[PDB]
């Protein structure tokens, strides 16, 4: 998920 | 009987002494000492001084960094513009009128200043909702084979404007009204007065449900699912320390986002509710000023949580503030 988490500015 | 009333207002003070004046006409220094009007102005000063740089910098830095203009950031930008409306249409106007001790722009100045002040914080509110929906959609993959892109990001933005007009526009037309509130230096929706001519009561319910409960539910569900999806993934992933870190920061962040939303709309909710079910009772000008103190400061803490604490935004900001290098 880290890829989508990065996109969302969450991680 | 707790206050004195007029064609366009309600002053939270008794006229039994004959001292009460139109908030559109003369100073309110019987509602509160003048230094308290200064303090209110001092507070408005703080929020502009902090609210403007940090929100404007957001727009500016987006202009300078290509990696920032992406569909998922569109709503974050919308939050910044929303905050700016709050800063100019609300905070400065209030700085100005507070220094007169009354709302010097009159009934039409009240409508305008009230409309923009309301439009701003409502766009900001629904922005926080839309953001959550998107993050839910993108991270939780609830739809199969669906990829979020430019055309969805536009609608999300547009949807917050339709929602915000669905809130701010009606009092201009006779469903509720805008009137000076609190110390009567600033105008807002009349949720506290049972003014039957404008149907204030059916509006405060519709406000409470559509513009509070819906947002609260959506934001809890969406972020709830996320802290689920991410905790699930880490438990199935434990050989990855990075996936472990991620699930830890995303949770902390969701706690901050959720607490922050409450600190902003709960006082306005708790007070609107209490007045509705407390109707015989008397509510002072400063007390009505409190839930407003809370909702307005969001124009500062929201972009700190949602922008400065966002890794990508913060970096570009440190680059830009640091004169291009670092
Ligand atoms: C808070 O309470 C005060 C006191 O009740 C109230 O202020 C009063 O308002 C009336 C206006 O409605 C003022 O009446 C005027 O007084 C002066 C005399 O000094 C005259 O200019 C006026 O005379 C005209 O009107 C009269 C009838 O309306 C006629 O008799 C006359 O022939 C003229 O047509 C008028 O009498 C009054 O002076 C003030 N009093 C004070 C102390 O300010 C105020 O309106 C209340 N606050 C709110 C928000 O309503
Ligand atoms: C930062 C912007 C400050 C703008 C000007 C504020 C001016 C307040 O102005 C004062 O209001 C009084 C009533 O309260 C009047 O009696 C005074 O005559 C008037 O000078
Ligand atoms: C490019 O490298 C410029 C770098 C240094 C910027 C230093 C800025 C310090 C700002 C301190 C706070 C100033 C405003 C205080 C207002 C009350």
């Amino acid at each position: 998920i880290l890829e989508n988490l990065k996109d969302c500015g969450l991680f | 009987m707790c206050g004195t009333e007029g064609p366009n207002f309600y002053v939270p003070f008794s006229n039994k002494t004959g001292v009460v004046r139109s908030p559109f006409e003369a100073p309110q220094y019987y509602l509160a000492e003048p230094w308290q009007f200064s303090m209110l102005a001092a507070y408005m000063f703080l929020l502009i001084m902090l609210g403007f740089p940090i929100n404007f910098l957001t727009l500016y830095v987006t202009v300078q960094h290509k990696k920032l203009r992406t569909p998922l950031n569109y709503i974050l930008l919308n939050l910044a513009v929303a905050d700016l409306f709050m800063v100019f249409g609300d905070f400065t106007t209030t700085l100005y009128t507070s220094l007169h001790g009354y709302f010097v722009f009159g009934p039409t100045g009240c409508n305008l200043e009230g409309f923009f002040a309301t439009l701003g914080g409502e766009i900001a509110l629904w922005s926080l909702v839309v953001l959550a929906i998107e993050r839910y959609v993108v991270v939780c993959k609830p739809m199969s084979n669906f990829r979020f892109g430019e055309n969805h990001a536009i609608m999300g933005v547009a949807f917050t404007w339709v929602m915000a007009l669905a809130c701010a526009a009606p009092p201009l037309v006779g469903w509720s009204r805008y009137i000076p509130e609190g110390m009567q230096c600033s105008c807002g929706i009349d949720y506290y007065t049972p003014h039957e001519e404008t149907n204030n009561e059916s509006f405060v319910i519709y406000m409470f449900v559509v513009h509070f409960i819906i947002p609260l539910i959506v934001i809890f569900f969406c972020y709830g699912q996320l802290v689920f999806t991410v905790k699930e993934a880490a438990a199935q992933q434990q050989e990855s320390a990075t996936t472990q870190k991620a699930e830890k920061e995303v949770t902390r962040m969701v706690i901050i986002m959720v607490i922050a939303f409450l600190i902003c709309w709960l006082p306005y909710a708790g007070v609107a509710f209490y007045i509705f079910t407390h109707q015989g009772s008397c509510f002072g000008p400063i007390f009505m000023t409190i839930p407003a103190f809370f909702a307005k400061t969001s124009a500062v803490y929201n972009p700190v949580i949602y922008i400065m604490m966002n890794k990508q935004f913060r970096n570009c900001m440190v680059t830009t503030l640091c004169c291009g290098k670092n």
